[PDB]
Protein backbone atom coordinates (compact mmCIF):
# COMPACT_ATOMS: atom_id res chain seq x y z
CA UNK A 1 0.00 0.00 0.00
CA UNK A 2 2.10 2.84 -1.40
CA UNK A 3 1.03 6.48 -1.72
CA UNK A 4 2.14 8.79 -4.55
CA UNK A 5 2.61 12.42 -3.53
CA UNK A 6 2.32 15.39 -5.90
CA UNK A 7 3.00 19.04 -5.08
CA UNK A 8 2.17 21.71 -7.66
CA UNK A 9 2.83 25.44 -7.70
CA UNK A 10 4.41 27.86 -5.28
CA UNK A 11 2.16 27.10 -2.30
CA UNK A 12 1.90 23.38 -3.04
CA UNK A 13 5.66 22.83 -3.19
CA UNK A 14 6.48 24.85 -0.06
CA UNK A 15 3.92 23.18 2.20
CA UNK A 16 4.91 19.92 0.54
CA UNK A 17 8.58 20.48 1.36
CA UNK A 18 7.83 21.19 5.03
CA UNK A 19 5.70 18.04 5.08
CA UNK A 20 8.57 15.84 3.91
CA UNK A 21 10.85 17.60 6.39
CA UNK A 22 8.50 16.83 9.27
CA UNK A 23 7.68 13.19 8.55
CA UNK A 24 11.28 12.50 7.52
CA UNK A 25 12.33 13.60 11.01
CA UNK A 26 9.63 11.43 12.58
CA UNK A 27 10.74 8.37 10.57
CA UNK A 28 14.42 9.01 11.35
CA UNK A 29 15.55 9.87 7.81
CA UNK A 30 18.28 12.49 7.47
CA UNK A 31 18.57 15.09 4.68
CA UNK A 32 20.74 12.63 2.72
CA UNK A 33 18.22 9.77 2.92
CA UNK A 34 20.03 7.60 5.49
CA UNK A 35 18.19 6.19 8.50
CA UNK A 36 19.57 7.02 11.96
CA UNK A 37 16.58 6.28 14.19
CA UNK A 38 16.19 4.45 17.49
CA UNK A 39 13.01 2.36 17.05
CA UNK A 40 11.96 -0.19 14.44
CA UNK A 41 8.42 1.21 14.52
CA UNK A 42 9.76 4.08 12.39
CA UNK A 43 10.47 1.73 9.46
CA UNK A 44 7.58 -0.74 9.56
CA UNK A 45 5.55 1.58 7.30
CA UNK A 46 8.33 3.66 5.73
CA UNK A 47 7.38 2.12 2.37
CA UNK A 48 4.03 3.96 2.45
CA UNK A 49 5.74 7.22 1.46
CA UNK A 50 9.34 6.21 0.65
CA UNK A 51 11.05 3.98 -1.90
CA UNK A 52 14.05 1.95 -0.73
CA UNK A 53 16.93 2.79 -3.07
CA UNK A 54 20.39 1.32 -3.51
CA UNK A 55 22.57 1.82 -0.46
CA UNK A 56 19.71 1.42 2.04
CA UNK A 57 18.66 4.96 1.11
CA UNK A 58 15.02 6.04 1.34
CA UNK A 59 13.62 8.34 -1.36
CA UNK A 60 10.20 10.05 -1.06
CA UNK A 61 7.60 8.85 -3.55
CA UNK A 62 6.96 12.47 -4.50
CA UNK A 63 6.61 14.39 -7.76
CA UNK A 64 7.37 18.12 -7.89
CA UNK A 65 5.56 20.25 -10.48
CA UNK A 66 5.54 23.95 -11.36
CA UNK A 67 5.35 26.11 -14.47
CA UNK A 68 8.23 28.36 -13.35
CA UNK A 69 11.50 27.02 -11.87
CA UNK A 70 11.76 29.54 -9.02
CA UNK A 71 10.21 27.68 -6.08
CA UNK A 72 11.54 24.30 -7.25
CA UNK A 73 15.11 25.61 -7.31
CA UNK A 74 14.61 26.87 -3.76
CA UNK A 75 13.35 23.40 -2.79
CA UNK A 76 16.39 21.70 -4.33
CA UNK A 77 18.56 24.04 -2.21
CA UNK A 78 16.47 23.91 0.98
CA UNK A 79 17.26 21.76 4.03
CA UNK A 80 15.79 18.55 2.59
CA UNK A 81 16.45 19.50 -1.03
CA UNK A 82 18.74 16.58 -1.87
CA UNK A 83 16.37 13.84 -0.68
CA UNK A 84 13.96 14.04 -3.64
CA UNK A 85 14.64 11.98 -6.75
CA UNK A 86 16.14 14.46 -9.26
CA UNK A 87 14.16 13.02 -12.19
CA UNK A 88 10.95 13.79 -10.25
CA UNK A 89 11.38 17.55 -10.77
CA UNK A 90 9.16 18.53 -13.72
CA UNK A 91 8.97 22.24 -14.50
CA UNK A 92 8.23 24.73 -17.23
CA UNK A 93 9.77 28.15 -17.83
CA UNK A 94 6.99 30.63 -18.62
CA UNK A 95 4.67 30.27 -15.63
CA UNK A 96 0.95 30.69 -15.09
CA UNK A 97 0.73 34.27 -13.80
CA UNK A 98 -1.91 33.38 -11.20
CA UNK A 99 -4.22 32.40 -14.07
CA UNK A 100 -6.35 29.26 -13.80
CA UNK A 101 -6.76 29.16 -17.59
CA UNK A 102 -3.00 29.10 -18.19
CA UNK A 103 -2.52 26.22 -15.76
CA UNK A 104 -5.51 24.20 -16.95
CA UNK A 105 -5.77 24.84 -20.70
CA UNK A 106 -2.70 26.48 -22.32
CA UNK A 107 0.56 26.49 -20.36
CA UNK A 108 -0.22 23.52 -18.13
CA UNK A 109 -1.54 21.36 -20.97
CA UNK A 110 1.88 21.71 -22.60
CA UNK A 111 3.60 20.15 -19.56
CA UNK A 112 0.97 17.75 -18.18
CA UNK A 113 2.05 14.73 -20.23
CA UNK A 114 5.61 15.02 -18.92
CA UNK A 115 4.26 14.98 -15.36
CA UNK A 116 2.11 11.89 -15.93
CA UNK A 117 5.18 10.05 -17.24
CA UNK A 118 6.83 10.35 -13.82
CA UNK A 119 3.57 9.25 -12.18
CA UNK A 120 3.62 6.05 -14.23
CA UNK A 121 7.23 5.23 -13.34
CA UNK A 122 6.43 5.69 -9.64
CA UNK A 123 3.21 3.65 -9.91
CA UNK A 124 4.82 0.79 -11.85
CA UNK A 125 7.25 0.40 -8.93
CA UNK A 126 4.35 0.05 -6.45
CA UNK A 127 3.52 -3.36 -5.00
CA UNK A 128 -0.09 -2.22 -4.57
CA UNK A 129 -0.79 1.47 -5.21
CA UNK A 130 -3.18 2.83 -2.58
CA UNK A 131 -3.88 6.28 -4.00
CA UNK A 132 -2.59 9.80 -4.55
CA UNK A 133 -2.32 12.95 -2.47
CA UNK A 134 -1.89 16.43 -3.94
CA UNK A 135 -0.69 19.61 -2.22
CA UNK A 136 -1.59 22.89 -3.92
CA UNK A 137 -3.36 26.22 -3.60
CA UNK A 138 -6.63 27.15 -5.31
CA UNK A 139 -5.94 30.88 -5.70
CA UNK A 140 -2.99 30.76 -8.09
CA UNK A 141 -2.67 29.33 -11.57
CA UNK A 142 -0.32 26.35 -11.51
CA UNK A 143 -1.46 24.55 -8.36
CA UNK A 144 -5.05 25.61 -9.06
CA UNK A 145 -5.37 25.25 -12.84
CA UNK A 146 -2.79 22.61 -13.67
CA UNK A 147 -3.36 20.84 -10.36
CA UNK A 148 -6.97 20.09 -11.23
CA UNK A 149 -5.86 19.19 -14.76
CA UNK A 150 -3.49 16.60 -13.31
CA UNK A 151 -6.30 15.22 -11.15
CA UNK A 152 -8.55 14.81 -14.19
CA UNK A 153 -5.75 13.04 -16.08
CA UNK A 154 -4.94 10.74 -13.15
CA UNK A 155 -8.56 9.68 -12.71
CA UNK A 156 -8.43 8.75 -16.40
CA UNK A 157 -5.46 6.36 -16.16
CA UNK A 158 -6.16 5.22 -12.56
CA UNK A 159 -9.97 5.44 -12.29
CA UNK A 160 -10.20 2.97 -9.37
CA UNK A 161 -7.59 4.65 -7.13
CA UNK A 162 -8.24 7.12 -4.32
CA UNK A 163 -7.44 10.79 -5.05
CA UNK A 164 -7.13 13.13 -2.05
CA UNK A 165 -5.86 16.70 -1.77
CA UNK A 166 -4.63 19.21 0.80
CA UNK A 167 -6.05 22.40 -0.74
CA UNK A 168 -5.22 25.90 0.53
CA UNK A 169 -8.26 28.17 0.15
CA UNK A 170 -7.63 31.88 -0.59
CA UNK A 171 -8.57 34.78 1.68
CA UNK A 172 -8.41 38.56 1.17
CA UNK A 173 -6.51 38.93 4.46
CA UNK A 174 -3.71 36.86 2.85
CA UNK A 175 -4.00 37.65 -0.87
CA UNK A 176 -1.50 37.84 -3.72
CA UNK A 177 -3.95 38.98 -6.42
CA UNK A 178 -7.59 39.88 -6.97
CA UNK A 179 -8.55 37.08 -9.39
CA UNK A 180 -8.15 34.54 -6.58
CA UNK A 181 -11.94 34.01 -6.17
CA UNK A 182 -12.19 33.20 -9.89
CA UNK A 183 -9.45 30.56 -9.74
CA UNK A 184 -10.79 29.02 -6.53
CA UNK A 185 -14.35 28.74 -7.85
CA UNK A 186 -13.11 27.06 -11.04
CA UNK A 187 -10.95 24.64 -9.03
CA UNK A 188 -13.60 23.62 -6.48
CA UNK A 189 -15.95 22.48 -9.25
CA UNK A 190 -13.18 20.09 -10.29
CA UNK A 191 -12.60 18.89 -6.72
CA UNK A 192 -16.31 18.15 -6.21
CA UNK A 193 -16.13 15.51 -8.96
CA UNK A 194 -12.59 14.11 -8.99
CA UNK A 195 -11.43 13.87 -5.35
CA UNK A 196 -12.36 11.52 -2.51
CA UNK A 197 -11.12 13.75 0.33
CA UNK A 198 -10.14 17.43 0.27
CA UNK A 199 -8.79 18.98 3.47
CA UNK A 200 -9.83 22.64 3.30
CA UNK A 201 -6.90 24.64 4.68
CA UNK A 202 -8.11 28.25 4.87
CA UNK A 203 -5.43 30.95 4.93
CA UNK A 204 -7.91 33.18 6.77
CA UNK A 205 -7.87 30.79 9.73
CA UNK A 206 -4.10 30.24 9.59
CA UNK A 207 -3.59 34.01 9.78
CA UNK A 208 -6.13 34.51 12.58
CA UNK A 209 -4.47 31.65 14.47
CA UNK A 210 -0.96 33.06 14.06
CA UNK A 211 -2.10 36.58 15.00
CA UNK A 212 -4.86 36.22 17.59
CA UNK A 213 -3.95 33.00 19.40
CA UNK A 214 -0.19 32.72 18.86
CA UNK A 215 0.23 36.52 19.18
CA UNK A 216 2.39 36.93 16.06
CA UNK A 217 2.19 40.53 14.84
CA UNK A 218 3.53 39.89 11.31
CA UNK A 219 2.88 36.31 10.16
CA UNK A 220 4.80 35.04 7.14
CA UNK A 221 3.91 32.17 4.83
CA UNK A 222 6.48 30.18 6.79
CA UNK A 223 4.49 30.67 9.99
CA UNK A 224 1.31 29.45 8.29
CA UNK A 225 3.09 26.45 6.77
CA UNK A 226 4.29 25.39 10.23
CA UNK A 227 0.63 24.82 11.08
CA UNK A 228 -0.10 23.07 7.78
CA UNK A 229 2.81 20.62 7.97
CA UNK A 230 1.94 19.75 11.58
CA UNK A 231 -1.65 18.97 10.57
CA UNK A 232 -0.71 16.91 7.51
CA UNK A 233 1.67 14.96 9.74
CA UNK A 234 -1.19 14.35 12.16
CA UNK A 235 -3.60 13.35 9.40
CA UNK A 236 -1.13 10.86 7.92
CA UNK A 237 -0.03 9.39 11.27
CA UNK A 238 -2.78 6.77 11.01
CA UNK A 239 -1.01 5.30 7.95
CA UNK A 240 2.63 6.14 8.72
CA UNK A 241 2.89 4.39 12.11
CA UNK A 242 1.78 0.86 13.15
CA UNK A 243 -1.12 0.81 15.55
CA UNK A 244 -3.69 -1.96 15.66
CA UNK A 245 -5.62 0.17 13.15
CA UNK A 246 -5.71 -1.34 9.65
CA UNK A 247 -6.20 1.96 7.87
CA UNK A 248 -6.36 2.20 4.08
CA UNK A 249 -7.26 5.29 2.07
CA UNK A 250 -10.42 3.67 0.70
CA UNK A 251 -11.48 2.32 4.10
CA UNK A 252 -10.99 5.76 5.66
CA UNK A 253 -12.97 7.43 2.86
CA UNK A 254 -15.80 4.90 3.21
CA UNK A 255 -16.06 5.78 6.91
CA UNK A 256 -15.95 9.58 6.48
CA UNK A 257 -17.84 10.39 3.26
CA UNK A 258 -21.58 9.62 3.44
CA UNK A 259 -22.27 11.38 0.12
CA UNK A 260 -19.88 11.64 -2.84
CA UNK A 261 -19.95 15.43 -3.26
CA UNK A 262 -19.69 16.25 0.48
CA UNK A 263 -16.05 15.32 1.05
CA UNK A 264 -14.58 18.65 2.20
CA UNK A 265 -13.10 18.36 5.69
CA UNK A 266 -12.20 20.87 8.41
CA UNK A 267 -8.71 20.13 9.79
CA UNK A 268 -7.77 20.97 13.35
CA UNK A 269 -4.74 20.73 15.60
CA UNK A 270 -3.89 21.09 19.28
CA UNK A 271 -1.89 22.37 21.06
CA UNK A 272 -1.13 25.41 18.90
CA UNK A 273 2.59 26.14 18.74
CA UNK A 274 5.18 28.42 17.17
CA UNK A 275 5.96 26.03 25.90
CA UNK A 276 6.99 23.08 28.08
CA UNK A 277 3.89 22.81 30.30
CA UNK A 278 2.42 19.33 29.97
CA UNK A 279 -1.05 19.56 28.43
CA UNK A 280 -3.88 17.55 29.96
CA UNK A 281 -6.17 15.15 28.09
CA UNK A 282 -9.23 17.30 28.98
CA UNK A 283 -7.40 20.30 27.51
CA UNK A 284 -6.46 18.48 24.29
CA UNK A 285 -10.05 17.39 23.62
CA UNK A 286 -11.52 20.78 24.53
CA UNK A 287 -9.12 22.68 22.25
CA UNK A 288 -9.46 20.35 19.26
CA UNK A 289 -13.24 20.91 19.17
CA UNK A 290 -12.86 24.68 19.58
CA UNK A 291 -13.36 26.99 16.61
CA UNK A 292 -10.03 28.69 17.37
CA UNK A 293 -8.14 25.48 16.48
CA UNK A 294 -9.86 24.91 13.11
CA UNK A 295 -7.95 25.33 9.85
CA UNK A 296 -11.13 26.39 7.99
CA UNK A 297 -12.62 29.77 8.87
CA UNK A 298 -16.01 28.28 9.77
CA UNK A 299 -17.98 28.01 13.00
CA UNK A 300 -18.87 24.37 13.80
CA UNK A 301 -21.80 25.57 15.93
CA UNK A 302 -23.28 27.15 12.78
CA UNK A 303 -23.61 23.70 11.19
CA UNK A 304 -23.61 20.00 12.08
CA UNK A 305 -21.07 17.18 11.98
CA UNK A 306 -21.65 14.35 9.52
CA UNK A 307 -18.55 12.48 10.71
CA UNK A 308 -15.59 13.26 12.94
CA UNK A 309 -12.18 11.70 13.51
CA UNK A 310 -9.83 12.61 16.35
CA UNK A 311 -6.21 11.43 16.35
CA UNK A 312 -4.19 11.56 19.58
CA UNK A 313 -0.39 11.27 19.65
CA UNK A 314 1.72 10.43 22.68
CA UNK A 315 1.56 8.16 25.71
CA UNK A 316 -1.63 8.92 27.64
CA UNK A 317 -4.50 7.10 29.31
CA UNK A 318 -6.49 5.61 26.45
CA UNK A 319 -9.25 5.30 29.05
CA UNK A 320 -9.11 9.02 29.84
CA UNK A 321 -9.40 10.09 26.19
CA UNK A 322 -12.51 7.94 25.84
CA UNK A 323 -14.02 9.52 28.95
CA UNK A 324 -13.24 13.03 27.72
CA UNK A 325 -14.17 12.13 24.13
CA UNK A 326 -17.49 10.78 25.38
CA UNK A 327 -17.84 13.88 27.58
CA UNK A 328 -17.44 16.41 24.75
CA UNK A 329 -20.24 14.61 22.89
CA UNK A 330 -22.78 15.91 25.40
CA UNK A 331 -21.40 19.46 25.29
CA UNK A 332 -22.11 19.55 21.53
CA UNK A 333 -24.57 16.67 21.11
CA UNK A 334 -26.98 18.93 19.21
CA UNK A 335 -24.28 19.53 16.57
CA UNK A 336 -23.97 15.83 15.60
CA UNK A 337 -26.46 14.35 13.16
CA UNK A 338 -28.42 11.57 14.85
CA UNK A 339 -29.03 9.63 11.61
CA UNK A 340 -25.41 8.43 11.45
CA UNK A 341 -24.96 6.51 14.72
CA UNK A 342 -21.53 6.40 16.36
CA UNK A 343 -20.13 8.88 13.83
CA UNK A 344 -17.16 9.98 16.00
CA UNK A 345 -13.90 8.05 15.63
CA UNK A 346 -10.83 8.05 17.87
CA UNK A 347 -7.32 6.83 17.05
CA UNK A 348 -4.16 6.81 19.18
CA UNK A 349 -0.51 6.77 18.05
CA UNK A 350 2.18 6.10 20.66
CA UNK A 351 4.74 8.27 18.80
CA UNK A 352 4.54 12.02 19.43
CA UNK A 353 5.46 14.71 16.93
CA UNK A 354 8.72 16.65 17.33
CA UNK A 355 8.99 18.59 20.58
CA UNK A 356 5.52 17.77 21.96
CA UNK A 357 4.70 15.16 24.59
CA UNK A 358 1.06 15.02 23.47
CA UNK A 359 -0.84 16.34 20.46
CA UNK A 360 -4.23 15.92 18.78
CA UNK A 361 -5.35 16.20 15.16
CA UNK A 362 -8.99 16.89 14.26
CA UNK A 363 -10.72 15.92 11.01
CA UNK A 364 -14.36 16.98 10.76
CA UNK A 365 -16.93 16.52 7.98
CA UNK A 366 -19.26 19.35 9.00
CA UNK A 367 -21.97 21.09 6.99
CA UNK A 368 -20.52 24.33 8.38
CA UNK A 369 -17.81 24.05 5.69
CA UNK A 370 -20.60 25.60 3.61
CA UNK A 371 -19.68 28.98 5.13
CA UNK A 372 -16.35 28.85 3.29
CA UNK A 373 -17.88 28.28 -0.14
CA UNK A 374 -20.38 31.11 0.38
CA UNK A 375 -17.49 33.45 1.15
CA UNK A 376 -15.71 32.50 -2.08
CA UNK A 377 -18.98 32.67 -4.02
CA UNK A 378 -19.65 36.21 -2.79
CA UNK A 379 -16.18 37.44 -3.79
CA UNK A 380 -16.70 35.70 -7.14
CA UNK A 381 -20.06 37.31 -7.92
CA UNK A 382 -18.92 40.75 -6.72
CA UNK A 383 -16.58 40.83 -9.72
CA UNK A 384 -18.38 38.57 -12.19
CA UNK A 385 -21.61 40.61 -12.23
CA UNK A 386 -19.42 43.38 -13.71
CA UNK A 387 -17.23 40.97 -15.73
CA UNK A 388 -14.15 42.42 -14.04
CA UNK A 389 -10.71 40.98 -14.86
CA UNK A 390 -12.32 38.44 -17.21
CA UNK A 391 -10.11 39.48 -20.14
CA UNK A 392 -7.20 37.65 -18.49
CA UNK A 393 -9.22 34.43 -19.01
CA UNK A 394 -11.06 35.07 -22.28
CA UNK A 395 -7.64 35.83 -23.76
CA UNK A 396 -6.70 32.20 -23.07
CA UNK A 397 -9.78 30.77 -24.81
CA UNK A 398 -12.35 30.47 -22.03
CA UNK A 399 -16.01 31.35 -22.55
CA UNK A 400 -18.11 33.15 -19.97
CA UNK A 401 -20.55 30.26 -19.55
CA UNK A 402 -17.70 28.24 -18.04
CA UNK A 403 -17.61 30.87 -15.30
CA UNK A 404 -21.40 30.80 -14.98
CA UNK A 405 -21.43 26.99 -14.85
CA UNK A 406 -18.72 26.87 -12.17
CA UNK A 407 -20.63 29.47 -10.15
CA UNK A 408 -23.86 27.47 -10.32
CA UNK A 409 -22.14 24.24 -9.29
CA UNK A 410 -20.67 25.81 -6.15
CA UNK A 411 -24.03 27.35 -5.24
CA UNK A 412 -25.45 23.86 -5.77
CA UNK A 413 -22.78 22.49 -3.43
CA UNK A 414 -23.82 25.10 -0.85
CA UNK A 415 -27.49 24.13 -1.17
CA UNK A 416 -26.62 20.45 -0.77
CA UNK A 417 -24.87 21.18 2.52
CA UNK A 418 -27.92 23.14 3.69
CA UNK A 419 -30.44 20.34 3.17
CA UNK A 420 -28.46 17.93 5.37
CA UNK A 421 -27.77 20.64 7.96
CA UNK A 422 -31.54 20.95 8.51
CA UNK A 423 -32.27 17.23 8.10
CA UNK A 424 -33.48 15.31 11.16
CA UNK A 425 -34.41 11.72 11.99
CA UNK B 1 -6.72 26.22 -26.77
CA UNK B 2 -7.82 26.18 -30.42
CA UNK B 3 -9.97 29.23 -29.68
CA UNK B 4 -7.01 30.96 -28.03
CA UNK B 5 -4.90 30.37 -31.15
CA UNK B 6 -7.78 31.52 -33.35
CA UNK B 7 -8.07 34.82 -31.48
CA UNK B 8 -4.34 35.58 -31.45
CA UNK B 9 -4.13 34.93 -35.19
CA UNK B 10 -7.19 37.01 -36.09
CA UNK B 11 -5.92 39.91 -33.99
CA UNK B 12 -2.70 39.71 -36.01
CA UNK B 13 -4.64 39.39 -39.27
CA UNK B 14 -6.94 42.36 -38.63
CA UNK B 15 -3.96 44.47 -37.58
CA UNK B 16 -1.85 43.60 -40.63
CA UNK B 17 -4.70 44.36 -43.04
CA UNK B 18 -5.91 47.58 -41.41
CA UNK B 19 -2.34 48.88 -41.31
CA UNK B 20 -1.73 48.02 -44.97
CA UNK B 21 -5.06 49.65 -45.83
CA UNK B 22 -4.18 52.87 -43.99
CA UNK B 23 -0.75 53.21 -45.63
CA UNK B 24 -2.08 52.60 -49.14
CA UNK B 25 -4.79 55.24 -48.75
CA UNK B 26 -2.20 57.63 -47.31
CA UNK B 27 0.17 57.08 -50.24
CA UNK B 28 -2.72 57.78 -52.62
CA UNK B 29 -3.77 60.94 -50.78
CA UNK B 30 -0.29 62.49 -50.59
CA UNK B 31 0.37 61.72 -54.26
CA UNK B 32 -2.97 63.27 -55.24
CA UNK B 33 -2.01 66.43 -53.34
CA UNK B 34 1.39 66.89 -54.98
CA UNK B 35 -0.04 65.90 -58.37
CA UNK B 36 -2.57 68.73 -58.06
CA UNK B 37 0.10 71.17 -56.85
CA UNK B 38 2.30 70.52 -59.89
CA UNK B 39 -0.64 70.55 -62.31
CA UNK B 40 -1.57 73.99 -60.95
CA UNK B 41 1.98 75.24 -61.49
CA UNK B 42 2.07 73.68 -64.96
CA UNK B 43 -1.21 75.44 -65.74
CA UNK B 44 0.47 78.68 -64.66
CA UNK B 45 3.21 78.06 -67.22
CA UNK B 46 0.63 77.78 -70.01
CA UNK B 47 -0.82 81.17 -69.08
CA UNK B 48 2.81 82.33 -68.97
CA UNK B 49 3.51 81.04 -72.48
CA UNK B 50 0.23 82.66 -73.54
CA UNK B 51 1.21 86.05 -72.11
CA UNK B 52 4.48 85.87 -74.05
CA UNK B 53 2.59 85.00 -77.23
CA UNK B 54 0.07 87.83 -76.80
CA UNK B 55 2.91 90.37 -76.67
CA UNK B 56 4.33 88.90 -79.89
CA UNK B 57 1.20 89.66 -81.96
CA UNK B 58 0.90 93.38 -81.16
CA UNK B 59 4.58 94.15 -81.71
CA UNK B 60 3.69 93.03 -85.26
CA UNK B 61 1.60 96.16 -85.77
N1 LIG C 1 0.02 29.00 3.21
C1 LIG C 1 0.63 29.48 2.10
N2 LIG C 1 -0.16 29.95 1.10
C2 LIG C 1 0.38 30.45 -0.04
C3 LIG C 1 1.84 30.48 -0.17
N3 LIG C 1 2.11 31.02 -1.37
C4 LIG C 1 0.92 31.31 -1.96
N4 LIG C 1 -0.11 30.97 -1.16
C5 LIG C 1 -1.54 31.14 -1.49
O1 LIG C 1 -1.74 30.95 -2.89
C6 LIG C 1 -2.26 32.13 -3.51
C7 LIG C 1 -1.28 32.55 -4.59
O2 LIG C 1 -1.15 31.45 -5.49
P1 LIG C 1 0.29 30.89 -5.95
O3 LIG C 1 1.02 30.28 -4.78
O4 LIG C 1 1.12 31.97 -6.60
O5 LIG C 1 -0.10 29.74 -7.01
P2 LIG C 1 0.95 29.19 -8.09
O6 LIG C 1 1.11 30.20 -9.20
O7 LIG C 1 0.42 27.90 -8.66
O8 LIG C 1 2.28 28.95 -7.44
C8 LIG C 1 -2.43 33.19 -2.43
O9 LIG C 1 -3.80 33.60 -2.34
C9 LIG C 1 -1.97 32.55 -1.13
O10 LIG C 1 -3.03 32.53 -0.17
C10 LIG C 1 2.63 29.96 0.97
O11 LIG C 1 3.88 29.95 0.93
N5 LIG C 1 1.97 29.49 2.03
C1 LIG D 1 -5.06 12.87 2.46
O1 LIG D 1 -4.52 11.55 2.46
C2 LIG D 1 -4.53 10.88 3.68
C3 LIG D 1 -3.38 10.24 4.09
C4 LIG D 1 -3.40 9.57 5.32
C5 LIG D 1 -4.55 9.55 6.10
C6 LIG D 1 -5.71 10.20 5.68
C7 LIG D 1 -6.91 10.15 6.56
C8 LIG D 1 -6.77 10.13 7.96
C9 LIG D 1 -7.96 10.08 8.75
N1 LIG D 1 -7.84 10.07 10.17
C10 LIG D 1 -7.61 8.87 10.99
C11 LIG D 1 -8.80 7.93 11.02
C12 LIG D 1 -10.08 8.41 10.78
C13 LIG D 1 -11.23 7.63 10.78
C14 LIG D 1 -11.07 6.26 11.06
N2 LIG D 1 -11.96 5.24 11.13
C15 LIG D 1 -11.33 4.05 11.43
C16 LIG D 1 -9.95 4.31 11.55
C17 LIG D 1 -9.79 5.76 11.30
C18 LIG D 1 -8.66 6.56 11.29
N3 LIG D 1 -9.21 10.03 8.17
C19 LIG D 1 -9.21 10.05 6.77
N4 LIG D 1 -10.45 10.01 6.14
N5 LIG D 1 -8.11 10.11 5.93
C20 LIG D 1 -5.69 10.87 4.45
CA1 LIG E 1 4.32 27.27 -25.52
CA1 LIG F 1 3.15 11.21 -23.77
MG1 LIG G 1 2.83 33.22 -6.64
Amino acid sequence: REIVHIQAGQCGNQIGAKFWEVISDEHGIDPTGSYHGDSDLQLERINVYYNEAAGNKYVPRAILVDLEPGTMDSVRSGPFGQIFRPDNFVFGQSGAGNNWAKGHYTEGAELVDSVLDVVRKESESCDCLQGFQLTHSLGGGTGSGMGTLLISKIREEYPDRIMNTFSVVPSPKVSDTVVEPYNATLSVHQLVENTDETYCIDNEALYDICFRTLKLTTPTYGDLNHLVSATMSGVTTCLRFPGQLNADLRKLAVNMVPFPRLHFFMPGFAPLTSQYRALTVPELTQQMFDAKNMMAACDPRHGRYLTVAAVFRGRMSMKEVDEQMLNVQNKNSSYFVEWIPNNVKTAVCDIPPRGLKMSATFIGNSTAIQELFKRISEQFTAMFRRKAFLHWYTGEGMDEMEFTEAESNMNDLVSEYQQYQDATA
Amino acid sequence: IQKAIEENNNFIKMAKEKLAQKMESNKENREAHLAAMLERLQEKDKHAEEVRKNKELKEEA
